RNA sequence: GACUGACUGACUGA
RNA sequence: UCAGUCAGUCAGUC
């Protein structure tokens, strides 16, 4: 209530609340929520009395989806209409179809929509009265917000009533385009894609727009790499060693992959050991004694492999880290002692450099620098880093933690609710809990994607990226966290093309607000003639475009686990196999390094490789399996694929 | 009559800040500049000058952002902030465009000019003179420390070119 | 709290 | 056109 709408405001509104499908531009850090509330609110009170009028609003990320939920659940308190959310985290929700004819405005997130839309339980799109979309730049390619387009679409098209539609964003994006004349190309397909009409942005008040929004500066560090690293020698050096090995036993090693020229501590290297292990998997003799051959590959191109995402590690993080790496993978996991040896010789060396600190990573440093700096310079400030992966995540939470250099900082944590390899997110009242105590003891929060596309954390005087980079829309979505006014952004990076890629996408953003500010002018018809073209063409394209007994052996051994005809998926997901023969194909760990249920393991004290875990199934525990694990042989034929997932895989699926 | 011409040293010149051949002109860089690891080095974007007072009179001048001149003698640590520990008393032009003192690790706050520090352990008196067009009288107080103190400075290092340089009025 | 499955987008490389 | 990493989202069993 106490809110006065800004000028502006009122500006973005009028061609939505005149009921023409819209798209509205802004800045970040503009009044989109709010411009939104005023359009719903005034869209509530015009149905006459009688009859009452649904509004849905989807944001595709859980802190996003709290954050707009909560602001519009206060909003419409006080006028009694009723809110609600259908989300992933409900439990045993009550039946869709009647939470939503109960309330009047819901929040979903899409895939939540989609999923009703193809069961049945909603019928008909035509029951919601006004669909808003919290990012109209995702609506493309087969984004579930899309597939929702794509069924409103199709009832307008062929031969009820239908629902006006609104996005907003802060960025439509130039896709693939080289030239003006192709940002118009996508911005026009764009605007086909969700029925739209008009493209709504600030022209009249924009002397008002710039006072209140700051548009924070931009800066680039880059960081020399170190003169000499002792760790990268030595690992090196003990890649090569594995390497020569691996030479030996195989007549050929380099012929079984077309890439070249691979260096040690790239992502191309990494894709190079892999298509070797899939290549040498697949050999097979004329019957015993290339098991030895198969297991000795495995081995060595495992540890190199490993060795590997040290080295990357390490470049990314602390030296600790990477050493902690290894010594974790070493600890948990013949020639294996060979190799374990041939760690072990080295060890000590390792963990002397580790602790010497003049050898200390040159971008940590830089970040040292600049955190203290900017902190010195005001102590009062709120700093968002955002950092590529999850693990990173935990690292530099350490770093931050006990380095006696940065004491003022108190960090916080923030990532995404699924749980993948071998760490696992936050729960949705924990971000709550972040996101309030910022609103608190907090300083800084280390981040990674999911906090792009308006996490709306008041009072940011310093965003920094760890080496992040995308396309413009990520640009200017990360770039605009700072909503305080005299914040700046300072991309930090090693290599010098990331410093050429930022560059060329301030040009594409130029370039991008040039070719929005050309659409304006056409006459009001002509760009529902095109629309329209655009939407049947592209229907059409699409609509027309769509229409035994395999043996399973280890992947690292090759014995003979089981029979496709002897496995039934249960409850369509999990999957099991039945036997007393299975029940002696592997040997379960009487203590499961979990333990939190027991593992499965190959049957043969040689190998001792995943097959998968244990869970239980009403009243009868049954053994689950990996399809990664193994190796289907055909029953006559003695050919050999392999499967990353069950889904590509085809077999006679019977239940159990 | 009692002013003397510090100048700085190469000894404890921080990696991103840089200095001319005159050795009375300090900068920030534009890009880091390699030396010599030690612990010697600030490690932050600041500086101290080499002669060693044990009547010392100096001028710098603060025209071309945010700058800290002070004193402070050789048991201070690298990475801690000049004036934020004991041993050092600065004066600093924070970034909320007020000046303030730090003394004894306490705050005292107080429209900026050139200044001068006045010191004589002779009778344990420390003094700052704001001089433009007019001898203003800036923030005044007494310090003792038992080592001979030595001049310093602190220039913001994020923003390139702001450089502060020495000034040796003549009588 | 940890378990198994599917879906989508972005970035690389050949 | 095929590959390999990453990050978000949904479903089911405990
Ligand atoms: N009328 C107003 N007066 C003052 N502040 C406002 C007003 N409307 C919105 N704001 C502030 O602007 C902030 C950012 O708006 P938001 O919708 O998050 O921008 P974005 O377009 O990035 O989503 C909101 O948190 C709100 O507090
Ligand atoms: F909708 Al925004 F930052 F673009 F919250
Ligand atoms: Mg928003
Ligand atoms: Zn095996």
């Amino acid at each position: 209530s106490p809110f006065k709408p800004r000028n502006y405001q009122l500006e973005l509104a009028l061609p939505a609340m005149k009921g023409k499908n819209t798209i509205i531009c802004a800045p970040t850090g503009c009044g989109k929520t709010f411009v939104s509330l005023l359009i719903c609110e005034h869209h509530l009170k015009k149905f006459p009395q009688g009859q009452k009028g649904k509004v849905v609003f989807f944001a595709n990320q859980i802190p996003v989806y709290e954050q707009q939920k909560s602001v519009f659940s206060k909003y419409f308190e006080r006028h009694g209409y009723r809110v609600t959310g259908i989300s992933g985290a409900t439990a045993e929700n009550v039946p869709v179809e009647q939470i939503v004819e109960n309330n009047d405005i819901i929040i979903l997130t899409p895939q939540i929509l989609v999923n009703n839309l193809k069961k049945g339980t909603i019928p008909s799109l035509s029951i919601f009265t006004l669909m808003i979309f919290d990012e109209c730049h995702n609506t493309s390619k087969q984004h579930p917000y899309n597939m929702i387009m794509f069924n409103y679409l199709d009832q307008k098209l062929g031969g009820g009533p239908l629902p006006q539609v609104i996005g907003l964003t802060a960025s439509v994006g130039v896709g693939d385009a080289k030239n003006t004349d192709e940002a118009l190309d996508y911005i026009c397909k764009l605007c086909a894609s969700l029925d739209a009409s008009v493209i709504a942005t600030v022209k009249h008040n924009l002397e008002e727009l710039e006072q209140v929004v700051y548009k924070p500066q931009k800066f680039f560090r880059k960081v020399e790499s170190r003169i000499s690293d002792k760790f990268k020698y030595i690992i090196a050096q003990l890649m090569r060693d594995t390497e020569s090995l691996a030479k030996r036993i195989c007549k050929d090693l380099e012929n079984l992959s077309q890439i070249q020229n691979r260096e040690f501590g790239t992502q191309k290297y990494e894709q190079w050991i892999v298509t070797v292990q899939k290549a040498c998997m697949v050999f097979q003799m004329p019957k015993d004694e290339e098991s030895r051959i198969c297991k000795a590959l495995f081995l060595y191109t495992s540890h190199l492999r490993k060795y590997n995402d040290a080295l990357i590690i390490s470049e990314h993080a602390r030296m600790k880290d990477a050493l902690d790496y290894l010594k974790d993978f070493f600890s948990n996991v013949e020639i294996e002692q060979d190799l374990t040896q041939r760690f072990e010789e080295k060890l000590q060396e390792l963990e002397s450099v580790s602790r010497d600190p003049s050898n200390e990573n040159p971008k940590l440093e830089d970040l040292c620098f600049i955190l203290q700096e900017e902190y010195h310079l005001n102590p009062e400030t709120i700093t968002i880093l955002f950092v590529k992966t999850r693990a990173l995540v935990d690292a530099l939470k350490n770093w931050i933690e006990g380095n006696p250099k940065l004491s003022f900082l108190k960090p916080g944590i923030l990532t995404g609710r699924g749980k993948t390899n071998q760490n696992t997110g936050m729960t949705l009242p924990a971000q709550k809990c972040i996101l309030d105590a910022f609103k608190g003891d907090h300083n800084i929060l280390i981040a990674t994607s999911v906090a792009d596309e308006g996490i709306d954390i008041a009072q940011c005087n310093l965003v920094i990226l760890y080496e992040y980079v995308g396309n413009v829309i990520k640009m200017i979505q990360t770039r605009g966290r700072g909503r305080a006014r005299g914040s700046k952004c300072f991309l930090l990076t090693s290599n010098a093309g990331v410093i050429e890629k930022e560059q060329i996408n301030m040009y594409k953003e130029k370039m991008m607000n040039d070719s929005i500010l050309r659409l304006q002018t056409w006459d009001e018809a002509v760009f529902r003639e095109k629309i329209l073209h655009i939407q049947t063409h592209e229907k059409f394209i699409r609509d027309s475009q769509e229409k035994e007994n395999k043996k399973l052996l280890c992947r690292k051994c090759k014995a003979l686990a089981c029979y496709t005809a002897d496995v039934r998926v249960i409850e369509e997901c999990h999957y099991t196999v039945l036997g007393d023969a299975f029940k002696e194909c592997f040997v379960s760990r009487p203590h499961p390094k979990p333990k939190k249920r027991a593992k499965i393991f190959c049957a043969r004290q040689n190998c001792s490789h995943d097959w998968g875990i244990h869970v239980k199934y009403k009243t009868f525990e049954i053994p689950v399996i990996k399809i990664e694990s193994f190796v289907v042989e055909d029953i006559a034929t003695g050919v050999q694929t392999l499967y990353s997932k069950w889904k590509d895989f085809h077999f006679e699926k019977i239940p159990f | 009559q009692w002013a003397i011409h510090p100048t700085f040293n190469l000894k404890s010149l921080s990696c991103s800040l840089e200095v001319s051949k005159d050795s009375r002109t300090v900068t920030v860089s534009h890009r880091p500049q390699p030396y010599r690891w030690s612990c010697e080095r600030f490690s932050t974007s600041q500086v101290l000058c080499s002669q060693a007072l044990s009547k010392h009179y100096w001028e710098v001048d603060t025209r071309n952002s945010h700058w800290a001149v002070g004193v402070a003698s050789w048991e201070m640590s690298r990475d801690q902030v000049l004036g934020r520990t004991m041993d050092s008393c600065c004066v600093e032009w924070k970034g909320t465009s007020q000046l303030s003192a730090w003394h004894m690790v306490k705050e005292t706050v107080l429209r900026p000019g050139v200044v001068g520090i006045w010191l004589n352990l002779e009778e344990g008196k420390l003094a700052f003179y704001s001089v433009d067009n007019q001898e203003k009288l800036l923030y005044e107080c007494t310090i003792s420390a038992s080592s001979p103190l030595y001049p310093a400075f602190w220039l913001y290092g994020l923003h390139p070119g702001n450089y502060l340089i020495i000034k040796q009025v003549k009588v």
